[PDB]
């Protein structure tokens, strides 16, 4: 069925847009010291997984949830700032640049690709509509 | 702060302060009763990304 | 709530403080 | 996508933190008695079916040098330089055991003898000097002390420093900085170090760091132009994907 | 069933 | 079978380990 | 402590180190701009027909 | 909640003593280290200086 | 109703 395409694409768009504002976000934020709480700000990360709950195997993607990265909060020594700990160290983000910047391209094109497969869907379904004139 | 611009920038710090003692004792050379400084340095904690 | 749905109630309006106050 | 970019970018990040390690070691280019970490990649190749063409790269820290540092002289009595392979012993953070090669050994108001702020660890345990009282170190260790007023005669013997042999195979540096005995060498070792009774120490000089310059400078080289490379990689497969999704329109 | 899409899950790690 | 072809039974899992047992 | 004047307290090392940094920081902000920029169109495109 | 803003704040100054050079001048004064002097400001208020 | 569109709008600001 064409029509579930509409769905499956959507919902790729979505998802890939959601990984793009992930990226952007980690990027802007790579030197942040702190949050509105205080606490340091932590690589946020985009949880990918497909969605075919009608007894399927296929069925698109979805975003599950979004989560703070576990690895190592980077340590910074700096006895003067408030937010420093009894060892005078401040917490600052765990943001890989490099990781970022390459998700920020691979989702460009992906959801380039998305989108690609939509319009060619769109066109297929246009021209059925004149199946023997 | 990419780890690398942070790690350099201590370092830099680090042999600005020595330069500094170095200066100090250097000029306060004609005074009377005066004992040298000598700076100490140490690394600070060592992060430990993956267990070997 | 699932994203891309359609429901009753409209959206809480978001706010981003710089301060917890 | 096509994966080979994940390989590129993965090979620039691990440089980057190459790059870290040996601005790391640079910024201890003067700390008295520092161990240089050795930095190196490994390959690691993703099993699977059918055709291995993915290996990726990482970035591992095999020990640290135990090349023996230089050797400044300081005419001062406490600060102590070991013999190449030899470690003092301290009292580590959390009331453990480490080593360490900091021979710049302080008198507290009470008279107790620390590294670092580390208490310094004998035979018998912590050393506690009588206070305020002039120190002499040995070259096996042995701490004369000298009370202000009484006579030269008067000194005398108080307590042995902990002299250690250990190989950089053997010992691994832990968090703090401070050197402990690995898993497998602790095993055959013991828990606790013996003291060697070869060990000779120097007083009055202090040693500092082994960060060698040149290999420094060799490395940073080599980074930046593998980290340009990896990008223009990164750069080529993009380059690719973008045309290649034109496959999908009409 | 899926994961972080990108970086995060196309780096090597240590075994769990 | 051959790459690109169509299986009967998914791929085994995907592992790289950094250092073997 | 009178016949000596106190400066300023600034350090360089600091600054050029935040300058380096804010250029290459920005420069990725604009990378970043381009590409969604670029996306748009795209999407905008998918409206025909 | 995957959109994290970014703003730049000046949370204060930095109060790390300057450098000291020598005018041989009996007026110019300078002060140990977290320490003041005290002026009476433009709206007549009061201001503290280095 | 609505407000600046763009640029103003999606910056931080302080309460009021």
């Amino acid at each position: 069925a064409l029509l579930n395409i509409f769905d499956i694409a959507g919902s790729a768009l979505a998802a890939q847009s959601k990984r793009l504002n992930v990226a952007a976000s980690n990027l802007a934020n790579a030197d942040s010291v702190t949050g509105p709480d205080g606490q340091p700000y932590r690589a946020k990360q985009v949880v990918f997984q497909v969605d075919a709950a009608p007894g399927q195997a296929t069925g698109g993607v979805k975003v599950a949830s979004v989560i703070e990265s576990q690895a190592p909060e980077k340590l910074v020594y700096e006895p003067g700032n408030p937010l420093a700990d009894a060892n005078g160290y401040v917490k600052m983000p765990n943001v890989d640049v490099v990781g970022e910047m390459v998700n920020t391209m691979s989702a460009s094109r992906s959801y380039q690709a998305n989108i690609e497969v939509l319009n060619t869907v769109k066109s297929m379904m246009l021209k059925t509509l004149t199946l023997g004139q | 702060m990419i780890s690398s611009l942070w790690i350099a920038k201590t370092g830099l710090d680090a042999q600005q302060t020595n330069m500094d003692v170095i200066a100090n004792n250097l000029a306060n050379v004609s005074t009377n009763g005066f004992k040298r400084q000598r700076a100490v340095f140490e690394d600070l904690l060592y992060q430990t990304i993956r267990q070997p | 709530g699932v994203p891309g749905a359609l429901s009753n109630q409209p959206a809480p309006p978001n706010e981003a403080p710089i301060a917890t106050p | 996508m096509d994966h080979a970019i994940y390989t590129a970018m993965g090979a620039a990040s691990q440089t980057l933190n190459q790059q870290a390690v040996t601005a790391s070691n640079l910024a201890n280019a003067s700390t008295p008695g520092f161990r240089a970490q050795l930095n190196a990649l490994r390959a690691v190749p993703v099993d699977g079916l059918s055709l291995a063409t993915r290996t990726l790269v990482t970035a591992s820290t095999p020990g640290a040098d135990m090349t023996p540092g230089q050797l400044d002289y300081t005419s001062r009595p406490l600060d102590v330089a070991l013999q190449q392979d030899g470690w003092l012993v301290v009292q580590a953070a959390d009331g453990a055991e480490g080593y360490t090669r900091n021979g710049n050994i302080q008198v507290g108001p009470t008279g107790q003898l620390t590294i670092q702020g580390h208490p310094v660890i004998g035979e018998g345990g912590p050393i506690t000097v009588p206070e305020g009282s002039e120190i002499t170190i040995a070259a096996d260790g042995t701490i004369s002390a000298l009370n202000p007023g009484d006579p030269p005669n008067t000194v005398a013997p108080v307590g042995r420093l902990k002299l250690v042999k250990a190989e950089g195979n053997e010992v691994q540096r832990s968090d703090d900085g401070l050197f402990r005995l690995t898993a497998e060498a602790q095993a055959e070792r013991g828990a606790v170090l013996a003291a060697d009774p070869s060990i000779r120490i120097m007083s009055g000089v202090l040693e500092g760091s082994n960060v060698k310059p040149v290999e420094a400078m060799t490395d940073m080289i080599a980074n930046a132009r593998r980290f340009e490379m990896q990008m223009k990689v990164i750069t080529s497969v993009d380059e690719n994907e973008g045309r290649a999704n034109q496959l999908l329109s009409m």
